[PDB]
């Protein structure tokens, strides 16, 4: 219950002073507690869930930076009052942790990019979740826009889209959706690298592939390849999750292990025609980062002449030979 | 307290960007209410706006100094607020 939850939210106030008045409440809480593990070890998962979306609710950086630690001396006085079990992830709502993590991480690395083109698109992406008080205190806010900054990503896509439908493609209007898509990606960056130090989401990532490709059609040659290095860097980021969470689950429930498999095929398929008309100095990249997809880098060493890359492919692999 | 207000005044017309970037730079100027006023010159900063300033003046500033629910005491306010929890980020 909620008299629950407010008194470990009231030994973590005290778990940054002392510990042995903390310890001893963390003790009357493993006598006192239920102990049945699936489900009352799941309602103290939705309690040290529901205090992490409390320090994620929290000078907007410098405070914002100060609510990561905050959330980090939180990680490390759970680990230490323990605090080693409960995990309430299922669907949709430890992982939430790691999860809160990285889009605090995510909510400082839009905050180090303050511009008027994203500023406004973000404006657009707030006012229409809700109304905001207009006693100034005008982000327009930020602090709810964290524990859920994922939808700030899928509207400054929908403003890229309206400030494209007026871009008339122009140069000038090319480099806007270009803008957006050099941040969208190194917030992906900063996701990424916070994993190393340890449905919508994704529809809005093809969706910029697709607008990628329809602009390099119009673009200076140059300019076509900074988008093309960069949809090559957020295709990486998504097939390296869906690849992570293949190798997370395994054996029964077999059936939908290999109805994700087909999925994730059939996209690293619909990533590879699209960059078909592109470079093939990417391909390389592209195919060791989903480190097979040999159906798409076998048929570009066989439209070109390099009988010597078909040969440094099964130089370096496991059964490529009975494959190729 | 003056200039802040007179940088403000209706009659100042032509108010763009940087008269509100100073009036808001004239508040470690002061030795009364400090955020009454926070508020008093973002809201003519709408006014004004006519619903492209409000815009600038967060792209001037580079946060949890703005107020919100306090503020409308508003279909792009909350909108530009969004994209605004994520340049902060």
């Amino acid at each position: 219950k909620i008299k629950l939850l407010k008194a470990a939210f009231l030994q973590y106030c005290r778990k940054d002073l002392g510990h042995a008045q903390m310890v001893v409440d963390e003790l009357f809480s493993s006598h006192s507690d239920l102990d049945s593990d699936s489900e009352l070890d799941r309602a103290v998962t939705q309690i040290s869930v529901d205090l992490m979306d409390d320090y994620p609710a929290s000078i907007i950086l410098h405070q914002l930076e100060d609510k990561m630690k905050a959330h980090s001396f939180l990680m490390d006085f759970i680990h230490q009052v323990g605090l080693f079990g409960r995990l309430g992830s299922f669907p949709v709502r430890l992982l939430l942790c790691e999860h809160a993590e990285k889009l605090s991480a995510a909510i400082v690395l839009k905050n180090h990019h303050s511009r008027l083109s994203d500023l406004v698109n973000t404006a657009i992406l707030i006012a229409l979740n809700k109304r905001e008080y207009e006693i100034p205190s005008n982000l327009t806010p930020a602090d709810v826009f964290f524990r859920e900054v994922s939808q700030v990503d899928t509207i400054c896509e929908c403003l890229l889209e309206h400030e494209e439908q007026v871009l008339r493609d122009s140069i000038e209007w090319a480099e806007v959706v270009i803008n957006v898509n050099n941040i969208l990606k190194d917030m992906l960056q900063a996701a990424s690298h916070y994993r190393q130090n340890r449905r919508t989401v994704i529809i809005r990532q093809h969706e910029i592939v697709l607008k990628v490709a329809y602009p390099q059609a119009d673009s200076n040659l140059r300019n076509i390849v900074t988008e093309q290095l960069v949809a090559l860097i957020d295709c990486f980021l998504d097939g390296y999750v869906s690849q992570l969470k293949s190798v997370d689950k395994s054996s029964n429930r077999e059936r939908y292990d290999n109805l994700e498999m087909e999925y994730l095929q059939k996209r690293s398929d619909l990533l590879s025609p699209l960059l078909s008309l592109g470079q093939y100095l990417w391909a390389a990249s592209l195919a060791e980062k989903y480190c097979d997809f040999d159906i798409l880098v076998q048929m570009c060493e066989q439209t070109d002449n390099q009988s010597r890359l078909q040969r440094y492919m099964t130089q370096f692999a496991d059964q490529n030979f009975s494959d190729f | 307290p003056q200039l802040i207000g007179l940088y403000i005044c209706e009659e100042n017309r032509r108010a763009n960007e940087y008269d509100f970037k100073k009036a808001l730079d004239l508040l470690e100027y002061i030795d009364i209410n400090i955020n009454d006023l926070k508020l008093e010159i973002l809201c003519k900063a709408l006014q004004r706006d006519n619903w492209v300033s409000k815009d600038s003046i967060f792209v001037k500033i580079l946060l949890p100094e703005v107020k919100d629910l306090l503020q409308a005491d508003e279909f792009v306010l909350k909108a530009n607020y969004e994209y605004y929890v994520q340049g902060q980020i």
